[PDB]
RNA sequence: CCGCACAAGCGGUGGAGCAUGUGGUUUAAUUCGAUGCAACGCGAAGAACCUUACCUGGUCUUGACAUCCACGGAAGUUUUCAGAGAUGAGAAUGUGCCUUCGGGAACCGUGAGACAGGUGCUGCAUGGCUGUCGUCAGCUCGUGUUGUGAAAUGUUGGGUUAAGUCCCGCAACGAGCGCAACCCUUAUCCUUUGUUGCCAGCGGUCCGGCCGGGAACUCAAAGGAGACUGCCAGUGAUAAACUGGAGGAAGGUGGGGAUGACGUCAAGUCAUCAUGGCCCUUACGACCAGGGCUACACACGUGCUACAAUGGCGCAUACAAAGAGAAGCGACCUCGCGAGAGCAAGCGGACCUCAUAAAGUGCGUCGUAGUCCGGAUUGGAGUCUGCAACUCGACUCCAUGAAGUCGGAAUCGCUAGUAAUCGUGGAUCAGAAUGCCACGGUGAAUACGUUCCCGG
């Protein structure tokens, strides 16, 4: 983008809801461009999630989210030619995208002898406001503030 | 960096092929080894005659070729005697009844070979390479070619190195498959060692495609 | 052109007192208001005196050269030049437009061959935005060279407006020796005009008066 | 009145035909869910008629050929988009807007010499 | 329930622990439990002795493990006492069927030398 | 009982013109004509290193297209078959005749 | 390894060459360049001298050998080490 | 290159053509099963015989301008680099570079 | 100022085993070159013999190949012994055609030497071709002006583009090499043509596009039309330019190629070819068998398969494109577990074949483990190609079941149908694909910005 930012591909909705974050969010969960074998595990999560943690999977599809959804965030930039960790703010899009990074990941070091079982655990636990995804937003929400020494 | 071949690219576009006869795969491979050799005994038997171009059409049949050059009562001779004889060794050496046709080119200078040529030779005679070249430019020019180009290379005048150098004339554009451009190598091998000619000839561009 | 012809049109009218040419003093009536006023005494028989070399110059069948680039009276010098049948340069003055007469008759010739060749055709056979673009460059030689494609050769004479601001054309002429007939407003120097004229080369109005004037003359030199 | 369709994406094609009547779907001779092991396909299909939610006035029979089931699907839903703008004669502003008539082109890119993919790089090793 | 070779290997379905045992790999294996009769997944722990029987029987029917290892142990040896070309390269520890040995030998090389 | 003749050349222009000459003279003859009907062109594809030096990525690609054309009458006679032969044409055309 | 439709590859005149050995008795190992011909049963209990390309080494036969190629005992390379 | 090369290629090929025939009909009689194992096993024998250089697998593609071992076109029989050049003049009816 | 240069992202290398090149090493030979970019799965689009130049030995000396003039024999065909074969040694058959009868043609062989031959050295004698900076945006000239003049101007400045792109300013103006465009392909539509291609409508049909027929639509392939910030609104020096919207199938050079301005680097190639000169010439020339180009204490580069439940396994089950092919593909049917074999039609290929695409999808399975993971390696047993497969081919079946549990330092690649994945074909080829060249299936994420890494 030396010259203009070059838009990430613009994506669209899942349609067993109509809802895109899915979308955004199996594209995620996707490996090796194989979009049936990743769609398969989120209702192997959110269906599970709506009977295990209770209905409206949907609205658990967030409150997670909402415990994961990063706000400070650290670019690590030498303005002065030395590396200064400043934290800083990023737009909502991004710490939505972060955070499903943040999951994803952890229903991917958990074992339990299925992916899809990883994924519905994982999301409920955060759904709760504790684990990892969480936590990965706690850490980065203690190490921004740990570094302040200079804007 | 290294430039593509301006004949080439031109082909199908500004510029028909050398041979058009039709083949499937089993005889093709035969048919352009047999074409390959009719060329070289011919061009050697045109040498005299300073041949500008060599086309070889082959019917179903029978073999045909035309000859474009500088000299048409040479390769006429008398009741076309000398190209009777070569029609024989053609028809011959390809296996097949051979019609020969002449088209002589009626401007010498327009063509690159015939420039060549004789831009090689007169190396041969050792003359002063950059005059040569320089009066073969004006008289294109004096013939109305839009634009020349020429460039000799390796050993200019037995130079213990090689001097490779080119002169431009008028306008010669490139990358432009609107452009009607010949092109011809050649080369002359001086007793100090062999040295090579490029030469290209704008004429103006053709609108309309291969017609 | 009577003096009361001019003052109507303001042509007393000058630059500010603050920017003027030292050699102009012969020609400034005096100051009001810290403006320059020209004198229409000596402006009014230097006017008549060079028409009467302009009629001559008509007369003898001599190409006229209308010389303006102002943006506001670019299309006056321009009628100007066709209402007696002369040439013009209305846009930018361009350096070696005289000196160089060679380059601007190959640009002359590019212009007049884009123009015969749409007449003529091709411009199907090239691409439809090819064409378009062959147009726009037909139209950009046009708004570069309208009013000298019918020159034909170096003009016989220069009429120029603002004479300050086209030096580069008069110190052409005069490497050419070209006569310069120019309106030369207070701030300019007068040395290049060999007929001079002082007074306003801004106001629409006055240079109209020149323009119509010159031209009427021209036009009756060319009846004869 | 049956109506004429043609949609192409990727490298699939695919004629299309509408009658009034209850709403059906036999692609290939096939029906749909039976078609597709896939259920975003079916949805893919359903969505241009389901936007308009025309289903229950018109039937389809449709035939797909070449290219795979994401560009089959593709192709068949644009052929339906343009029977539908056929049929109606006012619904070519309600695709416009909606997105399913752009085609897309994006065929895939010839691999290119010298590159283990059209624009995948060998490995160049500084060190 | 012993069979040919090691006994009891694990509790796993019959056409596993039975290649669980050296010389019966997947087609042995699948093609004794089809002369048995016996099911393929059903487990070796809890398969009734009497067909753990039939299995003694049409297992000891092959060259047994044991007799196995001893057998082609014997081939190589004369191989090798041949000093054929392979006899060679069996003796000097090195691949015997044209694999390169200018790189990527490991396998049967070892651990790194200088 | 037809007259089915396959014409294959390098150029669509000679084959254009060859099957153009073969219906139309057709047409003279009173042969009923099936059309030039366009085949499947066959592209032939060649890759070629260009260097005689050493190196991966020196290299050039070509082509061959075979154009292809396809022409057929329901009911020869004489004054049909005979004009086929009768009729020359030129050398990078392929003329193919069966019955 | 070799197909079994038209059986071990020999060489005639190696088949030659042993057989009048065999008829004749015992002699000197005669010489072969022929590394690829099998060995046979006719030839048990006899050497020969095969060319491992720079010279032709002398092996003496036995019956299991039989159904190999001579060449496998001739070694073409040397190698000691570094 | 080495027109000594070039000669021995073309004397493999000519004398590699007659015994085509018996070349084949012997492979026949050797393939072909159902045979008395003698008949062929002296037949094979037999073919052993024949000149080496018999073989089609003796042959070796040679470019036909420069006798050059690698980069042979079996449509053309020619090198790599005359193909490209013959190419570049026209002869080759009909081939353009390829685009697309 | 800009570039997957950096940054944000995915997928990697670097670990493992193996394929593969190179150096080192060894060899009799392990033939020759390439050596950062811009060598190192490079030449080589394919070393068992051949290939082939290297080694060993066998051999020939106007010769393997060419012209020369003699002498003789038709040309040939068949056939035997020795040899490893080179070759000798024979031994038979034929001993032909034109001729103006002389001979000639035709070849074959022996002699004469003129001569042949070189993959011998010299890319620092070169031509020719190619790599690179770099498709980088630059390089210049005519005229003009100024300078007595060496010169400068133009190309500078400011907006601003992918661009010395374009405009406004500007003693500069024009132009060229260039850039761009013209080319091919792809994205929409229209005309023409409708078989081997299609079946919309129907009549029939055994229900198969199969057949009456249809010529609609798909495709097919020749022609065409369409994208121009055209248009509108809003910025901007009112100019260029930008942005958004509408229309539109596509929008801002619509996607992709080809095209490399000078010029640079004694770049690479005298073993494609050509060639200056030097050296061998009973031999650095020529033929033949075997070995060698595959060696392994080793080291680096490139690539492949993995480490496993998005997995593996079994069962059923689905959607392709592009091509190759008559010393060919080789259908069908029979035999075999397979490798294949037999049989054998059709196809010179919109007709036949290769060939029934995998990932997927549906069902059971396994339940985290060195495992039902991975597959190396090895034994055994065969198949095939090729006279011939041991060194040293490929593939099948039985068994073995490594290492390896995601790989430091460091490092590399990619901005969309991209990367990633999974299949498919082709070249080279008697046979010998992880290598190359193409075709499709499914198909991501991130790019705040330019401080910086490098590059220009
Ligand atoms: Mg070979
Ligand atoms: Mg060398
Ligand atoms: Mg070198
Ligand atoms: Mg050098
Ligand atoms: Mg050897
Ligand atoms: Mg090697
Ligand atoms: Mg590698
Ligand atoms: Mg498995
Ligand atoms: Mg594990
Ligand atoms: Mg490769
Ligand atoms: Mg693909
Ligand atoms: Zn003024």
């Amino acid at each position: 983008p030396r010259r203009r930012v070059i838009g990430q591909r613009k994506i669209l909705p899942d349609p067993k809801f109509g809802s895109e974050l899915l979308a955004k969010f199996v594209n995620i969960l996707m490996v090796d461009g194989k979009k049936s074998t990743a769609e398969s595990i989120v209702y192997s999560a959110l269906e599970t999630l709506a009977q295990r943690s209770g209905k409206s999977e949907l609205e658990a599809f967030e409150v997670a989210l909402e415990n994961v959804r990063p706000t400070v965030e650290v670019k690590s930039r030498r303005v002065g030619g030395s590396t200064y960790q400043v934290p800083v703010e990023v737009r909502p899009v991004r710490r939505n995208a972060l955070a499903m990074r943040w999951i994803v990941e952890a229903a991917r070091k958990r074992g339990d002898k299925s992916m899809a079982l990883r994924l519905a655990n994982e999301l409920s636990d955060a759904a709760e406001n504790k684990g990892t995804a969480v936590k990965k937003r706690e850490d980065v929400h203690r190490m921004a503030e740990a570094n302040k020494a200079f804007a | 960096g290294q430039k593509v071949h301006p004949n080439g690219i031109r082909l199908g576009i500004v510029k028909p092929w050398n041979s058009t006869w039709f083949a499937n795969t089993k005889e093709f491979a035969d048919n352009l080894d047999s074409d390959f050799k009719v060329r070289q005994y011919l061009t050697k038997e045109l040498a005299k005659a300073s041949v500008s171009r060599i086309v070889i059409e082959r019917p179903a049949k029978s073999i045909r070729v035309t000859i474009h050059t500088a000299r048409p009562g040479i390769v006429i001779g008398k009741k076309g005697e000398d190209v009777e004889k070569l029609r024989k060794v053609v028809a011959d050496i390809a296996g097949v009844p051979a019609q020969i046709n002449i088209a002589e080119v009626r401007k010498p200078e327009l063509d690159a070979k015939l420039v060549a040529d004789s831009i090689t030779s007169q190396l041969e005679r050792r003359v002063m390479f950059r005059r040569a070249m320089k009066r073969a430019v004006q008289n294109a020019m004096r013939l109305g070619a839009k634009g020349i180009k020429v460039e000799v290379s390796g050993r200019l005048g037995g130079a213990e190195i090689a001097r490779t150098e080119w002169y431009r004339e008028g306008r010669v554009p490139l990358h432009t498959l609107r452009a009607d451009i010949d092109y011809n190598t050649s080369e002359a091998h001086t007793t100090y060692g062999v040295i090579g000619v490029k030469v290209w000839i704008f004429k103006g561009e053709i609108l309309g495609g291969m017609a | 052109v009577s003096m009361r012809d001019m003052l109507k049109a303001g042509v007393h009218f000058g630059h500010q007192t603050r920017y003027w040419n030292p050699k102009m003093k012969p020609f400034i009536f005096g100051a009001r208001n810290k403006v320059h006023i020209i004198n229409l005494e000596k402006t009014v028989p230097m006017f008549n005196e060079a028409l009467a070399e302009l009629n001559k110059i008509a007369s003898r069948k001599g190409k006229i050269l209308f010389v303006g680039t102002k943006r506001a009276a670019s299309e006056a010098v321009k009628d100007a030049a066709l209402s007696c049948d002369q040439f013009f340069v209305n846009h930018r003055w361009l350096g070696g437009m005289l000196t160089n007469w060679k380059t601007v008759r190959q640009s002359i010739k590019r212009l007049k061959d884009l123009e015969t060749q749409s007449q003529d055709g091709t411009f199907d056979k090239l691409t439809k935005k090819e064409a378009l673009m062959r147009t726009r460059e037909l139209e950009k030689l046009e708004n570069s060279l309208g009013g000298i494609k019918d020159m034909g050769g170096l003009p016989d004479a220069l009429f120029v407006i603002d004479a300050d601001h086209e030096h580069i054309a008069i110190k052409e002429a005069n490497n050419l020796g070209i006569p310069v007939f120019a309106i030369v407003d207070t701030n300019s120097d007068p040395d290049g005009v060999d007929f001079v004229i002082p007074g306003n080369d801004d106001a629409i109005r006055a240079v109209t008066l020149y323009l119509g004037a010159v031209a009427a003359t021209v036009r009756e030199g060319r009846s004869q | 009145n049956q109506y004429y369709g043609t949609g192409r994406r990727k490298s699939s094609a695919a004629r299309v035909f509408i009658k009034p009547g209850n709403g059906k779907i036999v692609i290939n001779q096939r029906s749909l869910e039976q078609y597709f092991g896939r259920e975003t396909a079916r949805m893919v299909v359903r969505q241009p008629l389901e936007l308009v939610d025309m289903v229950e006035k018109l039937d389809l029979y449709i035939t797909v050929k070449g290219g795979g089931i994401s560009g089959q699907a593709g192709a068949i839903r644009h052929g339906i988009t343009r029977a539908l703008m056929e049929y109606d004669e006012s619904l070519r502003s309600e695709l416009r807007k909606a997105g399913f008539v752009t085609r897309d082109a994006r065929q895939v890119e010839r691999k290119k010499v010298g590159l283990r993919k059209a624009r995948r790089r060998p490995q160049f090793s500084k060190r | 329930a012993r069979i040919a070779g090691i006994n009891i290997p694990d509790h796993k379905h019959a056409v596993i622990a039975l290649t669980s045992i050296y010389g019966v790999g997947k087609t042995r294996s699948k093609a004794i439990l089809a002369a048995a009769g016996i099911a393929e997944d059903v487990k070796i722990s809890e398969l009734s002795e009497g067909q753990i029987d039939t299995l003694r029987d049409e297992v000891a029917k092959f060259v047994v493990e044991g007799d196995l290892r001893r057998e082609i142990s014997m081939s190589i040896k004369r191989l090798m006492d041949l000093g054929c070309y392979r006899g060679l390269r069996h003796r000097r520890g090195l691949p015997v069927r044209g694999q390169r040995t200018k790189t990527n030998a490991r396998t049967r090389k070892g651990p790194r030398k200088p | 009982q037809r007259i089915r003749i396959r014409l294959k050349a390098f150029d669509h222009r000679l084959i254009d013109q060859a099957t153009a000459e073969i219906v139309e003279t057709a047409k003279r003859t009173g042969a009923q004509v099936r059309g030039p009907i366009p085949l499947p062109t066959r592209k032939e594809r060649f890759t070629v290193l260009i260097s005689p030096h050493v190196n991966k990525d020196a290299r050039d690609q070509y082509e061959i297209r075979t154009h292809l054309r396809l022409v057929d009458i329901v009911e020869p006679t004489e004054k049909t078959v005979d004009a086929l032969m009768r009729l020359d044409l030129a050398a990078g055309v392929d003329v193919q005749i069966s019955l | 390894p070799r197909s079994l439709k038209k059986g071990p590859f020999i060489d005639l005149h190696l088949l030659k060459k042993v057989e009048k050995a065999v008829e004749s008795g015992d002699k000197k190992p005669l010489r072969t360049w022929s590394r690829r011909s099998t060995i046979f049963p006719n030839m048990i209990g006899l050497t020969i001298a095969v060319h491992n390309g720079r010279q032709h080494v002398p092996v003496f036969v036995t019956d299991e050998m039989v159904g190999h190629k001579l060449g496998e005992f001739a070694p073409t390379r040397t190698y000691r080490g570094h | 290159a080495k027109q000594s090369m070039k000669a021995r290629e073309v004397k493999r090929v000519a004398l590699a053509d007659k015994y085509f025939a018996k070349r084949a009909e012997l492979k026949a009689i050797i393939s072909d099963v159902n045979a008395s194992d003698e008949d062929r096993w002296n037949a094979v024998l037999k073919l052993q015989t024949l000149p080496r250089d018999s073989s089609p697998s003796r042959q070796r593609n040679r470019c036909r301008q420069t006798g050059r071992p690698h980069g042979f076109l079996r449509k053309f029989g020619l090198s790599r680099i005359k193909v490209r050049e013959a190419a570049m003049r026209g002869e080759i009816p009909g081939l353009k570079k390829a685009s697309w």
